[PDB]
């Protein structure tokens, strides 16, 4: 018959789309200053016979956190103590103690003339140094990049413990989440909710490993941008956590000066004990039983009747050849060997692993350019206690004409970190609006 | 039936749910003020365009536009219990710019005039 | 039970061409590697071709013997492996096999399928 | 290509007596510490059976009395005792690199 136009307003249709969306929490430099309280229970809504696409590479949600983090790190700087008049001449010489010893040199005993609250008066203290924190003026030193940036110290009172943060939907839009499982980010999901806010996330700042994030469901899973591209990042979730005991053995004291009329500055005094180095624990049949199933699940992808690799970074800077940390207010850079060490042939390798582990005060997290902070040192010993719940992977092969392929630790991109925790999520636009051709008619 | 709970469901089937639906669409400083303007700006130019086909008044309304059955080749029953309305609305997704402008042009500002006459006589 | 089902074999002219195929059955052929070999009571073994999975680009290998006049390929959606040859000579005449590396890093022809006679003249 | 050299082309075994087959590559065929040779047994209108692989692992489903050997660029397949069911082609490979090679079989039969 006649078919006729009509209007239905409600309707249930969803059109991708990007939006802010905004933060919620349960001092400290994190978002929680920013942030609303939140749902202690977010409603879930399962959606039956629904097939909606995910593609994690290009979520935008990866973005909005990582500009977060950034604005909040500097946020906490911003009241912060000016350690300008600190590039000094420096003279130093060899720490002398009951030592395990390390690198030679590793600690100095600095002198320095500093000023007062007064500008008519200068005094005279001393301090130690890691090796890391300086260079030799031509002895002479000088500050790690005092010919390159400014360098702000923390506040104290300023914790850099994590807190976990919830993302919600404003009016208008709504936050699908993918059910399945063994997914790996990108095609067609089988089960699809509706969500009105993401479960907390924790920010976490680490390097070739990462640590305390979520678990995979049941089986390891790989996944990266591009397979067939031997420069993409492989990231690699566990199905189970490897727990790792890290710590700061020395009984490190703290000091501290006013400089000028505004400001303090706080340095490590005197060390009581012995002097050893810092290092990081892990169970070595834990790690093996680990290594063994990532090896299985690559095969899955790289096929059988392959030589499967593991090695430590052949080169660059410290900051992406080492596994860092932050805890205690301690920045740590571990060497990881050992951890990576193997050639797996025959479905095997052909009690505790201990690493070397190297502290720095003054650090640049985001790498950016021109910027510094010091860390003022924490007082007494340090030890932390933390999961590993994924690796990133790197191929230094791509090799297509022998059996064997090799892969080795990456690193220097938060993003990978932030991916692994909101490959689930997606965002959408309601769109209420539509039209149909049932049969009707009005008077005029 | 919670908020897109429908959307699986048959396109004659999700009209139950509707009402339900529209329910549910409606530095830090300025990421709140932006996102709460433009959600009332976008609900308010969903609300001008029924109000120029003078279906405001409700969720479904029927027009005095005619089917071009060049814009799907289906049957009323076929529409309405073999599809979604996440399957229909890319169907069609070529025509909605035309829809939209034939129920302005064929019944809002034919009805007018025709009422304004009949009011003026 | 894995097992492998050779076709396309029999007689062709010299300087002709033909396509040769194996079944995959029994295992998931998109995650293994595959391989062909051709035997002839003249030479003994040898081995001809090998095809890479998806993150190797599919990189293929021959033979200096039959380089250029072969071509190995597959089709990981229907589980199945071509082999295709052209500029056929005499000295290509003898038994054709799919097989299989079996152990892993040993890798090894641990199965074979029935092969097929290839005769060109 | 790494050339491999196997001999003798033929042996006459009586039954009870231990038969060896030599093989050797132009070039190591060992690679992280494993050796990469692997032998074959035929018989005639049925495809090689693998029988040794690593130059010393007896192959799947494969009998006690085939013993593989050796190391480098020095390997033997020796058989013992030698029965009537042992009569085939014998065949050794070097799996270590693309392309991979084979040449030189054997026939073994009984005296
Ligand atoms: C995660 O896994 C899924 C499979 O579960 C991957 O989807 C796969 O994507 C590839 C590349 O597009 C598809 O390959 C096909 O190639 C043919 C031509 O040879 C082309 O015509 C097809 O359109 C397609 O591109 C493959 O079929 C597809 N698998 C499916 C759909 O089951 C996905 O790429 C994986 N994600 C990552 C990041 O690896
Ligand atoms: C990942 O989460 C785990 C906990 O599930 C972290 O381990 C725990 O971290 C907290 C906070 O740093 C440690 O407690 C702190 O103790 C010091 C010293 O008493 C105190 O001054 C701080 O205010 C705070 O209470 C805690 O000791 C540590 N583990 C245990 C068993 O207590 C881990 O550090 C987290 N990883 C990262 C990278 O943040
Ligand atoms: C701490 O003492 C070490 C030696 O124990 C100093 O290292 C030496 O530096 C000189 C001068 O260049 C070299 O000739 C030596 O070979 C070094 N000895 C080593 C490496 O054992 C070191 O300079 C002192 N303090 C530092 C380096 O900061
Ligand atoms: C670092 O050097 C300073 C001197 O510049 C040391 O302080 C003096 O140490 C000597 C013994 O070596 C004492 O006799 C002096 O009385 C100290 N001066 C003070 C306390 O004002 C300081 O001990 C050195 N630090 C370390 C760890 O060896
Ligand atoms: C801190 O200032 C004092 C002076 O108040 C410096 O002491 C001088 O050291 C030089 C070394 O060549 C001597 O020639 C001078 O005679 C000393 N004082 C004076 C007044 O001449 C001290 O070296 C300064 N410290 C640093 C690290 O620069
Ligand atoms: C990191 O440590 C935490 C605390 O031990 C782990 O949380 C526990 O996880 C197990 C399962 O692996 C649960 O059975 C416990 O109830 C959890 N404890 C809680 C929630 O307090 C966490 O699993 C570890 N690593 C992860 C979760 O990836
Ligand atoms: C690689 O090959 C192995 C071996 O065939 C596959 O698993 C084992 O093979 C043996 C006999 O050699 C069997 O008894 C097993 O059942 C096979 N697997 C298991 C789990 O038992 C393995 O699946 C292959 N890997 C890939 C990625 O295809
Ligand atoms: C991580 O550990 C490895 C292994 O100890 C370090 O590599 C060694 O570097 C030294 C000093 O030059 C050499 O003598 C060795 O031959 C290296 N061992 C190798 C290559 O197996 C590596 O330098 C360490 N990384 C860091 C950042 O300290
Ligand atoms: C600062 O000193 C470092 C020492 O490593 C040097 O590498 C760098 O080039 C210097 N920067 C400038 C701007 O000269
Ligand atoms: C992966 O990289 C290859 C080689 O550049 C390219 O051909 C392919 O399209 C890429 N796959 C993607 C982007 O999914
Ligand atoms: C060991 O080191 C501590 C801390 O510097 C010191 O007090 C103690 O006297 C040293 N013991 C020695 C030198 O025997
Ligand atoms: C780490 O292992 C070393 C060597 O066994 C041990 O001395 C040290 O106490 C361990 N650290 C922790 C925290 O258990
Ligand atoms: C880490 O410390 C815990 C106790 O807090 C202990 O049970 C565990 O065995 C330690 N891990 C290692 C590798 O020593
Ligand atoms: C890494 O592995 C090699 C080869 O087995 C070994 O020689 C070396 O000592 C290992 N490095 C360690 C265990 O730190
Ligand atoms: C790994 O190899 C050993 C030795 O051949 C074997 O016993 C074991 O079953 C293999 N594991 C397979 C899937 O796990
Ligand atoms: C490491 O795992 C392999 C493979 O399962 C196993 O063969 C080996 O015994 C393990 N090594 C240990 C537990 O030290
Ligand atoms: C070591 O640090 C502790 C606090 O963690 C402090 O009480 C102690 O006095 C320091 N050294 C000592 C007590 O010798
Ligand atoms: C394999 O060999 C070819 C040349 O035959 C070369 O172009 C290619 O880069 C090689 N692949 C690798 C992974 O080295
Ligand atoms: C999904 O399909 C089934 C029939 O297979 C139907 O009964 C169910 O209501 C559908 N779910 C939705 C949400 O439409
Ligand atoms: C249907 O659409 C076509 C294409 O625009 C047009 O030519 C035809 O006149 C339309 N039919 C109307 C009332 O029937
Ligand atoms: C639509 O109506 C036609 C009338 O011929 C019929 O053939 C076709 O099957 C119908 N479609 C459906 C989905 O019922
Ligand atoms: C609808 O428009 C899209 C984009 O131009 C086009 O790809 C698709 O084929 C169209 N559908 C039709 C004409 O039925």
């Amino acid at each position: 018959e006649n078919l006729w136009v009509t209007v239905y307003y409600g309707v249930p249709v969803w059109k991708d789309a990007e939006t802010t969306l905004f933060c919620a929490s349960d001092h400290n430099v994190w978002a929680t200053h920013a942030c609303v309280p939140t749902d202690p229970n977010p409603q879930e809504i399962h959606l039956e016979n629904v097939t909606e696409e995910f593609n994690m590479w290009k979520n935008n949600m990866v973005e909005q956190m990582h500009e977060d983090i950034i604005s909040l790190w500097d946020q906490s700087l911003k009241p912060c103590v000016k350690l300008t008049p600190l590039c000094v001449t420096l003279q130093c010489t060899n720490v002398t103690n009951n030592i395990t010893d390390d690198m030679r040199g590793e600690l100095k005993n600095c002198s320095f003339n500093m000023t007062t609250e007064l500008r008519d008066k200068k005094q005279k203290v001393y301090s130690l140094f890691y090796r890391l924190d300086v260079v030799q003026i031509n002895k002479e030193y000088r500050l790690i990049n005092c010919n390159t940036s400014a360098i702000t110290q923390a506040c104290p009172k300023v914790s850099f413990e994590p807190i976990p943060i919830h993302y919600c939907a404003p009016a208008g839009f709504a936050i699908l989440k993918c059910k399945d499982k063994k997914f790996n980010g990108t095609g067609p999901c089988p089960s699809v909710s509706t969500v009105q806010c993401t479960h907390g996330i924790k920010p976490v700042v680490s390097t070739q490993l990462l640590l305390n994030g979520s678990l995979a469901e049941e089986e390891v899973i790989i996944r990266s941008e591009n397979i067939t591209n031997n420069a993409k990042n492989i990231l690699v979730q566990l199905n189970t956590p490897v727990q790792i005991n890290c710590t700061r053995p020395n009984n490190n004291t703290v000091k501290s000066i006013r400089i000028g009329p505004g400001q303090a500055f706080y340095y490590t005094g005197d060390i009581i004990g012995d002097i050893r180095q810092a290092h990081c624990n892990v169970s070595k049949a834990t790690w093996n039983e680990t290594l063994g199933k990532v090896v299985k699940q690559l095969r899955k992808h790289f096929g059988n009747n392959t030589i499967i690799r593991f090695a430590q970074s052949s080169g660059g800077d410290l900051e992406v050849t080492t596994h860092s940390f932050n805890c205690g207010g301690e920045f740590f850079y571990c060497n990881t060997s050992g951890l990576f060490n193997s050639t797996w042939i025959s479905n095997t390798s052909v009690d505790s692993i201990t690493l070397p582990c190297r502290i720095k005060q003054i650090i640049n997290m985001w790498q950016r350019i021109g910027q510094a902070m010091y860390a003022p040192p924490i007082q007494g010993v340090i030890r932390c206690v933390s999961n590993i719940t994924g690796l990133i992977l790197t191929r230094d092969g791509g090799s297509t004409n022998s059996t064997t392929e090799t892969f080795r630790p990456g690193g220097g991109d938060m993003r990978d970190n932030w991916r692994s925790e909101l490959y689930k999520y997606k965002v959408v636009k309601i769109e209420p609006l539509g039209v149909a051709p049932t049969r009707c008619k009005r008077r005029v | 039936l919670g908020f897109l709970g429908a959307a699986g469901s048959t396109m004659g089937a999700a009209s139950m749910t509707l009402t339900v639906q529209a329910r549910n669409l409606l530095h830090w400083g300025i990421k709140q003020l932006q996102a709460r303007v433009l959600a009332v700006e976008h609900y308010l130019r969903d609300q001008q365009l029924l109000g120029i086909w003078g279906c405001s008044g409700k969720l479904i309304c029927c027009t005095n536009v005619p089917w071009n059955s060049s814009w799907s080749n289906r049957n009323l029953s076929e529409i309405w219990d073999n599809m979604t309305w996440l399957q229909w609305d890319k169907e069609i997704s070529n025509y909605t710019q035309i829809i939209y402008g034939l129920l302005e042009e064929s019944q809002n500002q034919q009805e007018k005039n025709e009422q304004d006459l009949l009011a003026l006589d | 039970e894995v097992k492998l089902e050779e076709s396309g074999g029999g007689l062709v002219q010299a300087g002709g061409s033909m396509k040769l195929s194996c079944v995959a059955s029994g295992f998931s052929l998109s995650n293994y590697w595959m391989n062909w070999v051709r035997q002839s009571p003249e030479k003994g073994l040898e081995w001809v071709a090998e095809i890479r999975l998806k993150p190797q680009n599919y990189a293929t290998h021959y033979a200096e013997s039959v380089k250029g006049r072969f071509s190995i390929s597959r089709d990981d959606s229907r589980s199945t492996v071509y082999l295709q040859m052209n500029n056929l000579r005499a000295e290509d005449t003898g038994i054709y096999y799919c097989t299989r590396p079996g152990y892993y890093g040993h890798y090894a022809m641990d199965y074979w399928g029935q092969g097929t006679s290839v005769t060109v003249s | 290509d790494i050339v491999l050299t196997q001999s003798p082309a033929s042996l006459a075994v009586s039954p009870g007596q231990r038969a060896t087959i030599s093989c050797r590559p132009s070039e190591s065929v060992d690679n992280y510490g494993i050796s990469f040779m692997n032998w074959f047994q035929q018989k005639p209108g049925q495809p090689p059976k693998l029988l040794i692989y690593a130059a010393s692992n007896r192959g799947s489903g494969v009998p006690a009395r085939f013993t593989g050997s050796g190391s480098g660029t020095d390997f033997s397949l020796n058989i013992h005792p030698m029965e009537e069911d042992d009569i085939a082609m014998y065949f050794c490979q070097q799996s270590k690199e693309v392309p991979y090679t084979f040449g030189g079989g054997t026939k073994l039969e009984i005296k």
